[PDB]
């Protein structure tokens, strides 16, 4: 969280939290109910976001659902959208935590090695992740859509 | 370590669950007490030294502990003991901010019981030093925060006994 | 007891790096007589130029007192 | 949906939260000199270098003895590596981590304070422990800090740090044992020495070698060659029987 | 470490014996299989990544191991696991070239059983990952080398169990 | 084989084998164990070799697996890989025989007429065979890979 | 050996051996048969090499077999030739492996400290080894004598 | 061993405290679930053999485990394995009746991890045998008892890993 | 080189070269004339290799020479083949050096950052590099073609 | 540093030239002398200590240099001087193997003239120590290698003067 990241700095210097550190915890926690609402809306529309993300993805790059494609077939496709469902979930976690610690340990550190092994085409995956931003963002107010958008662009960034 | 916001995420991640209504209710129950935790930490931090002094005075010194044959005899050991006291106070303040005792296990209790057995450090006397600092803390922080600060001192003390 | 004051410039030849790093590449500092020397090798064996060396603490003639 | 849900319920969600390296590998910070410019920050750096060398418990008591050292670091006269080295040559280090332990635990403690891990193999204990026997503490410390390993890993500024290493075998668990003992909790030597291994498979019992030896027999005994037949026709296969 | 040849030299050195007929026969039994070991190593090295991929596919993924609660859940741990797999493959290739398992003890097995117990890493599942890579290797290297490669994978796997 | 070819030429000219013919039988038979090893390796990886030829094929010609394509559909693709399995088998036969007699009678003489009837595009079958060369060749030592490669290039040649 | 040395450098880097790191090993395998033969030849004449080395040594350095000499007397001389027998043995080991490796661990690392304790003059041990080179080398063909000579000069080098 | 009720009595006895409100609330929380525990035990006991059969069928047999080289190869070892399974089922039923896992430590887990390492018994495979019996049990006992039975199977399985 | 890589180990341990280190320099240098011949052949056919590599590349992925493609146009194409000419040159350097030191400092360390900036599609580039192997390898004997092939596969590896 | 093989590559790389005929001729001129360089290094290495001893005896000791007031007076400074001598010998052996003097500039000569001026170390006397080791080396290595070893000793000595 902001807490985990920051307290760690306190303990490492053998000290209590600074006025600054205390202030950011206060400003952060004040922004709680809104972040929880952003996660709820997206949790509530998860199946729509994934499915419409999946259509947007295969238009922009179909070849993956074709004879020599990593996602070719009904159960090779059941897995690609499932991975898209995984990342949307992690994005809701990140938004409520206010940073990436959780998103990172769960789904980016090691992701190059995992996908290289599976020879899933990773760079297509970034575009797929990007599509979810477009759908999710259309179910949120301008201000909340931006706040959500940072976490989508992070994942897009980490797969790089 | 983990905190209330983080614990909710890792507890659900292992089940692969979106945060749902039950999760969202837990997180609210943390956020809604958050401002009070911060104020309480600022009181403890800024009275740190006085809390140790008053806790030692009620529960440690003026005793056989500080006399020859006692474990807090010698300036060396007296210094080590109130050094320890500062750790406890400081970490309990972390646990209370985080709203999770996991840091008290990871960085304070693990192996400490046996460490104290190996050096001869009196456990029961150390617990009284913890429960005296709690007593002082609960006065200084007020109605708002008293119960919440108190529990992590109680976590510490049943961790040794 | 004696100290050398040296300037070294060591570039990074594998990987680039991404965060401020300016004291880790071109620095100066007092170094002891006993090492200054085997650190003179570590610097040149990592492809780094050594720019300047000054004695700092001891006397050029020596004989006694040096060893401390 | 259901190809992303567990299959066997994680029914005490918590036991599954904690498996892995642990959290401490990544929930700790690295202090570097070069991004520790300005006074507030510089004090943290310094205070964290007493927690790397000296280790936490006894770094709480440091008050101001090393203060001439700190001024020099503050003023950019010496680098972080010089500060670290010089705090290993001090009498406080020597008193705390050397005078009460056998010379092979002195090497082990020093490995973990200036390098982060535990002794990797046995060709090391031998190297570094035979330089402490020969020349005392300041040569042991001076060597660790001027090695290639320290230089790669830590460079000029970067306070040293605990690395949970992945490779050689047993380095990881040996190190994690050392790391998670408070000062004076246990003072045994963890890596007393590396026991020498043995061999349980004789090498001529392996398949490729074993079959090339059967073939070797056949040829010499049984058969003739490239010299004239008269010479080969009067040969005794056996030699003494 | 030791190989076939140094295994013999050190066994005689401790007796201070010049190499005799029995020794010379052993060394021949190694040299006579040497060219085949080299060819096999070049196949394994150049198919390294595909062997891991096919071994994981038959013995690890599409399972509870990769689904929340499993030890190779998270990109973080999936990466660590196939990293390990590469170690095994690579070292087994060393052992097979050397014609001696001693390197598998010195640099791979020593402490590994307990390291895996301490992290929670599933031992039985790791053995299947080893015996699946063996299966793939034995196809790729052919009649010449199949039995010889295989044994050092079997050495690895009875070293954990 | 090399034997059959040598003999047939001998008998047709009413004569015993030539020094040349005798020499090639000798060189051929000396390569027996090696040729048998080359066939074993490839027999041992047959399922993999067809699944990598088949991917290489459908990337290069996604059309064959397209509306108006001979191999369009799941079972029109299943038969296509089965034909690729047939030809790999014949290639192992050829390698152990040291010539094409067997490969030829079984799978090239009549192949134009067969595939023209089925309306299979012959030159894309030749591509499927190149694709198998590429995979098979990556499982063999340099020297054995070349020896194998001649028989792959023959089949590619005969479909022409 | 050559094998041990190559591998240890490989593993340290944690990457399979290079395609040229498979040239020295190949050279060594061919060399090993010749190398094994040289060691056997040296082994056959061991008693003659030691004895004639011992005469050559005591002429060149009579001081070691004199009142204040480390090898003064019949049994202080007996142990001296036994040490010469030890080093010839290690030289046969070094030749056969193709790498010095085991000889170092067996008889040079620690040798300064051992002989300093016994008060043995190290440089006259180096002379005893040169003397053995001279004898051994006269029982080998030019090419094999050079190959052997490198290992003699190594030991001479390490006692320095 | 201890159950819910004696867990509380001994926790207070060491403090020499008469049972207070907090204690009395805990004991109520046990008594109020008691009738349901009994019904669940009667289902498990009377379906014992079928639970083992269905758990083995989903998680053990039709596999390399039962085919030469496998640990449950031989009638001898197959019998030992399903014998073990019956222990687990039976003791988990005790733990769930008692509402305390202490019996699973005292009479089942203590030394068992190393016993299995020493015989070669595959730990991961045994855990799956435990979590398959849980799956069957949770169907048979119904909404009332499913969560409560389940936890002591989960206690058993994280006790081995 | 092998020298640069190895001497560095000598100097870093403050010592003269080992018997092992000396042996590999000797085996390496013996393999010199052959390596020089491999570089000559490829230098002599550079224009053919590049051009035919460039055709093989654009079939396997044309989109790069299309409206929204990084290499679209005559002078955006004059640069893509020029980069292919660069890498073939570095491959000749590597072959004569017997390792990658030179190849690495000149054209892989920093290559991700360079191409990410240019938004040249890097992964297409790996395939382009692979095509050159196919052409170059068809102008070399089996043994020399393999030796060359290791360096091509390295570059392919480093762009990853 | 650079060596003859490497220098040819970097000298052409800065011009972006394939290796051409002129380049290929240079590299041949190195490879063709390579075996002789190796043999020469093995003689120098294995006679290292004797070369220093004979070079010091002809050019340094039995003199005012080793007497009070002299720079190699005191066991400390005598040790430092023959330590230096070993550096020179060792690095010249590197330069001669590489067939390039660049290492003598990068790791030996850079700043050394002024370092010696600053300590008072006699330059002319050090050059004689270099040219005496060359004299000894040229005898030991023979016709094959004499001229090639010699030049890097001459490089060293005109680098100081
Ligand atoms: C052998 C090493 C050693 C020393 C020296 C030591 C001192 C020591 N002095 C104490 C109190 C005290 N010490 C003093 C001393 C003074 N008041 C003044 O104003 C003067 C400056 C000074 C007398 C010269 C006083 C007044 C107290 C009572 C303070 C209190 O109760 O708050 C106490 C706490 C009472 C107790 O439990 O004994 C200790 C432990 N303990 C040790 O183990
Ligand atoms: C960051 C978390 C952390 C904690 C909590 C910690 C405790 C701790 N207390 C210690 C010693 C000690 N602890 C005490 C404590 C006391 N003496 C008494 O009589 C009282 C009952 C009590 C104070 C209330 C004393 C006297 C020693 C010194 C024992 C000795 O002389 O060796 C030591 C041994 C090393 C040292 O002396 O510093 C540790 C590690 N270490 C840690 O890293
Ligand atoms: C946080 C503040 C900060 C800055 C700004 C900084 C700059 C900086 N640039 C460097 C090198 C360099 N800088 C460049 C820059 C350029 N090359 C060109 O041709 C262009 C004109 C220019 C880019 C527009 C290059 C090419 C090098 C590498 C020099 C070498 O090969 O050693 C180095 C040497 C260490 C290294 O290579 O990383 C530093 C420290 N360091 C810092 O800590
Ligand atoms: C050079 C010899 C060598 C070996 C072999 C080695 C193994 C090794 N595996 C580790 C962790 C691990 N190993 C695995 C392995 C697996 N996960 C699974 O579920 C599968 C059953 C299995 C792969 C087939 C995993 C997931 C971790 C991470 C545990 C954690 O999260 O802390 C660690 C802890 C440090 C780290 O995380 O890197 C070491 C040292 N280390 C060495 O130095
Ligand atoms: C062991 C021998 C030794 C000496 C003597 C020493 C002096 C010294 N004085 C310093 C700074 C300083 N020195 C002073 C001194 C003074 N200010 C005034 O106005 C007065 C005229 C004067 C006191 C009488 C001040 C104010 C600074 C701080 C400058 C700053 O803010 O950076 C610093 C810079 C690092 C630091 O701030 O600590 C050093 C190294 N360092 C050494 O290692
Ligand atoms: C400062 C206090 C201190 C002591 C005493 C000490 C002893 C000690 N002896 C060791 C080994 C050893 N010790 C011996 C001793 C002997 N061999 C025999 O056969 C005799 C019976 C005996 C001599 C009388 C030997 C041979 C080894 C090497 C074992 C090996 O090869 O690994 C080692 C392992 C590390 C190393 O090899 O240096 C230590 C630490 N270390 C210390 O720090
Ligand atoms: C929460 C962290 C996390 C993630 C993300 C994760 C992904 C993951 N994706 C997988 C497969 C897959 N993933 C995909 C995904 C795709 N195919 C494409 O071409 C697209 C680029 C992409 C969809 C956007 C495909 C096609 C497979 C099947 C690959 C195969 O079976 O070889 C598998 C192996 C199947 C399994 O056992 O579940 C895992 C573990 N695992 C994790 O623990
Ligand atoms: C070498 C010692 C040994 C034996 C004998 C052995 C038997 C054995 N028989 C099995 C099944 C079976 N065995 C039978 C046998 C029969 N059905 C009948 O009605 C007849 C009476 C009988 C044939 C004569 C059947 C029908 C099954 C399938 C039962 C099921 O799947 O539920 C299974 C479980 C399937 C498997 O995983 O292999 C084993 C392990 N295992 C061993 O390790
Ligand atoms: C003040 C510190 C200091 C000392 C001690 C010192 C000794 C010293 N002894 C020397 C020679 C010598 N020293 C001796 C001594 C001995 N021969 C024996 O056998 C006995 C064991 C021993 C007499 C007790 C001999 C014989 C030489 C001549 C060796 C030669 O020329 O090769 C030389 C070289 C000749 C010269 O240039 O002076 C020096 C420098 N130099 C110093 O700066
Ligand atoms: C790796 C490359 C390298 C070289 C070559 C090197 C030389 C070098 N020679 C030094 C001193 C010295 N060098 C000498 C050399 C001599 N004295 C004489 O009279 C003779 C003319 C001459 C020997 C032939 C002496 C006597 C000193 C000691 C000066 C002092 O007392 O401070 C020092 C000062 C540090 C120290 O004392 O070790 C260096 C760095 N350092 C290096 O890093």
């Amino acid at each position: 969280s902001v807490l985990t990241k920051a307290i760690v700095n306190a303990d490492a210097e053998a000290r209590y939290l600074s006025p600054g550190e205390l202030d950011r915890i206060k400003s952060f926690v004040a922004s709680g109910e809104r972040r929880l609402r952003i996660a709820q809306t997206l949790t509530e529309a998860r199946e729509r976001i994934v499915k419409q993300a999946g259509d947007q993805l295969f238009q922009i790059r179909p070849d993956v659902v074709s004879p020599g494609g990593n996602a070719y077939g009904e159960k090779m496709t059941a897995l690609c959208l499932r991975d898209l469902d995984y990342y949307l979930r992690l994005v809701t976690y990140g938004i409520v935590a206010g940073d990436v610690t959780p998103i990172e340990e769960i789904g980016i550190i090691g992701v190059k090695e995992m996908y290289n092994s599976l020879q899933t085409p990773i760079p297509a995956v970034a575009e797929g992740v990007r599509a979810m931003k477009n759908v999710a963002t259309s179910l949120l107010s301008g201000d909340d859509a931006a706040e959500a958008g940072f976490y989508f662009d992070y994942l897009v960034g980490a797969m790089q | 370590m983990q905190d209330a916001i983080t614990a909710v995420i890792n507890n659900y991640d292992v089940q692969g669950k979106y945060l749902d209504g039950a999760a969202l209710d837990k997180l609210k129950a943390y956020f809604t007490t958050g401002a009070v935790r911060v104020r309480a930490a600022a009181v403890i931090s800024s009275n740190a030294t006085t809390i140790i002094k008053e806790a030692a005075a009620k529960a440690l010194i003026y005793s056989d502990l500080t006399r020859p044959g006692g474990n807090m005899y010698t300036t060396r050991r007296y210094a080590a003991c109130i050094r320890d006291m500062d750790y406890f106070l400081r970490y309990a303040t972390y646990a209370m901010l985080a709203g999770d005792p996991s840091i008290l296990d990871e960085r304070v209790l693990n192996g400490l019981k046996e460490t104290y057995n190996s050096l001869g450090v009196p456990i029961a006397a150390t617990v009284g030093g913890i429960q005296a600092m709690k007593e002082v803390v609960g006065g200084l922080v007020g109605p708002d925060a008293a119960k919440e600060a108190s529990i992590y001192f109680d976590y510490l003390s049943s961790g040794l006994s | 007891s004696r100290y050398f004051k040296v300037t070294a410039c060591i570039p990074s030849l594998k990987r680039v790096r991404t965060g401020r790093e300016l004291q880790n590449t071109f620095f100066t500092k007092l170094v002891p007589y006993e090492n200054w020397f085997t650190e003179q090798q570590r610097i040149q064996k990592a492809g780094g130029k050594v720019l300047s060396v000054k004695l700092f603490t001891g006397v050029q003639g020596a004989n006694t007192g040096v060893g401390a | 949906q259901e190809l992303g849900t567990p299959i066997n319920e994680r029914s005490i969600p918590e036991m599954y939260v904690n498996q892995g390296v642990p959290a401490l590998k990544r929930q700790r910070k690295v202090f570097k000199q070069s991004q520790a410019t300005d006074r507030e920050s510089f004090d943290a750096l310094v205070t964290a270098a007493y927690v790397q060398v000296f280790d936490k418990d006894i770094a709480s008591y440091i008050r101001s003895e090393f203060s001439a050292l700190e001024s020099r670091l503050r003023n950019r006269e010496t680098s972080v590596k010089e500060f670290v080295r010089l705090l290993g040559f001090s009498a406080l280090y020597r008193k705390q981590f050397h005078d009460r332990y056998p010379n092979t635990k002195v090497v082990e403690f020093a490995f973990k304070h200036f390098l982060g891990r535990a002794v990797k193999n046995q060709a090391e204990l031998i190297k570094y422990h035979g330089l402490l026997g020969r020349k005392g503490i300041k040569a042991l410390i001076g060597a660790l800090v001027d090695g290639e390993e320290y230089g790669r890993l830590y460079g000029e500024d970067t306070v040293p740090s605990w690395q949970f290493p992945t490779l050689p075998a047993a380095n990881y668990p040996n190190s994690v044992e050392l790391y998670n003992r408070f000062t004076r909790q246990d003072d045994s030597l963890v890596v007393p020495s590396f026991k020498p291994i043995r061999s349980k498979m004789d090498i001529a019992s392996m398949p490729l070698v074993q079959a090339a030896l059967k073939e070797q027999q056949a040829t010499k005994t049984a058969l003739d060659m490239s010299r004239p037949m008269f010479l080969e026709l009067g040969r005794s296969f056996k030699g003494a029987d």
